[PDB]
Formats: C-alpha cells, structure tokens, sequence
DNA sequence: GTTGCGGTTG
DNA sequence: CAACCGCAAC
C-alpha cells in the first residue's frame, strides 16, 4: 500500500525505544502538537502496554492525562497526552516510558518538556 | 535491543545511575487527587497486586513497578517490618537490567528506596 | 472545553 | 523575561 507513520522521532536513554518529538515548552493541560508516539525497536508483542510518567528535582510527579496506550506494529501511539502537572520556571520534565513487558522495559527522557500554566508566548512594552 | 552492551559498566558510571544507587527519598505517586485515607487503600491494594508507582523524590524520576520475577513475600514483603511494606522489582532500565530495593511506610506512603545491579539478569540477556 | 492576552511579580 | 492568575469569547 501506502507506508509511511511513525513521525519525527528521537532517541530515548534506552537503547529499545525512541518516542516523537515534544515541544520544548507547552501549556498545560493543552493538546499536544503531535500525538506522542513510542516506537519499539526490538520485537514487543501487540498489546503491550505502555505508560507516561513525568516529573523532576522541583514537582516529583507531574499529573498527566490519557498516560496510557498499546503497542501496535512496534508503535504505541497515545491519544490526547496531556501535562496537567507544572515543571517550574526555566525547568523541563524527565519522562518515564513503561513498557510492560515481563519483566518492563524503561525508558527515560531527560528534559523532554517544560509545562507552564500559559505555555510559549510572545514578548510584550 | 533491550541492553547496551555493558551493562555493569554503565551502571557504575552514569550519573543518571550513581544518583540512584544509594538509598534516597521515594514515594507513592498513584491517585493524587484522592483524599490520604485512599491513597494509603489504593497503594496497598495494588501492592498485594504485585505494582505500584513511586518516584525517586530528589530527582523526580517516576518508576511503575512490577513486583515478580500473585506477588511473593520476597517481592512484596509485609512481615519483616509492621507500618511498612519492603518491595522489590526487576526490570531494565536504560538498558541495563536492574532490581529496585525500596521500603514504604503504610502511613505516610514515602520511604527510601534505591537501584541495585542485577548481575544474574544482565548476564542472561 | 479551548484560547489568547492583560495585570502582575520575582 | 517568563512565570502565575484570571477570565472573556467562542
């Protein structure tokens, strides 16, 4: 057929996955640009589970919304995934990916994104 | 693939690791908008389902735990200590197989917790 | 439920 | 400047 899905993709500090390109800076609670995606390099059964977690040395866990999908193909692509929970001035999240195989799989993204209560703004005066 | 291909060395050398590898600050992170009373339900609930979430407090780095090899004494430990649950959970971090040793005050729901090398487990993979 | 933008503050 | 708080307009 056709062929072509995954995105824009960067490597995550696990040598098994890599996860779509975040926004360096977003509001929170905001739809996402892209929809956060987690690839699989080597082989993980479909179904698979796979969760978002976040937080950093100033909020220990951030609230997330939709932080759950399921593998496909290699592919986890999440729905709607939100940050809810703020980073802090001038700080970004490390997020945590889960694949729940036996046993799970982790993955962390240092400094992947920075969640304000406004998000990226133009300079105003 | 799911290890780096010296597991030992980046444990003992990466930053990321050495942070963890000592006993620090953790704590429950799971159903934070329900009232403290739940929380300490939810947390225990789950622990007799061999999983919890708990993030490392200093950093911020958030883990969802698998304790497995129904969960076993020796994972999900309520005996040895009353107030608090010892747990134990095998996974691969980054790449590199390890074993997160951490206990829980039933109360309070924090602790102290680390990362420990998983030398057998490295060695099958 | 989403968004953009003014008032403020450290 | 870059946060936060608020909230009018849809």
């Amino acid at each position: 057929v056709l062929a072509d899905h995954p995105g824009e993709l960067v490597r995550t500090d696990s040598p098994n996955f890599l996860c779509s390109v975040l926004p360096t800076h977003w509001r929170c609670n905001k739809t996402l640009p892209i929809a956060f995606k987690v690839v699989a390099l080597g082989d993980v059964p479909d179904g698979t589970l796979v969760t978002v977690m976040a937080g950093n040395d100033e909020n220990y866990s951030a609230e997330l919304r939709n932080a759950t999908a399921a593998m496909k193909n290699q592919v986890a692509r999440f729905n709607d995934l939100r940050f809810v929970g703020r980073s802090g001035r001038g700080k970004s999240f490390t997020l945590t990916i889960t694949v729940f195989t036996n046993p799970p799989q982790v993955a962390t993204y240092h400094r992947a994104i920075k969640i304000t209560v406004d998000g990226p703004r133009e300079p105003r005066r | 693939p799911r290890v780096v291909p010296d597991q030992r060395s980046k444990f003992e050398n990466e930053e990321f690791f050495r942070k963890l590898s000592r006993e620090c600050e953790i704590k429950y992170t799971g159903f934070r908008d329900r009232p403290h009373e739940e929380r300490q339900a939810r947390f225990q609930n789950a622990c007799r389902d061999g999983r919890s979430e708990i993030a490392f407090v200093a950093t911020g780095t958030n883990l969802s735990l698998q304790f497995f090899p129904t969960p076993s004494r020796e994972y999900v430990d309520l005996e040895r200590e009353a107030g608090k649950v010892y747990l134990k959970a095998p996974m691969i971090l980054n790449g590199v197989c390890v074993i997160w040793k951490g206990w829980i005050d039933l109360q309070r729901l924090d602790g102290m917790g680390c990362l420990e090398f998983d030398e057998e487990r490295a060695q099958q993979e």
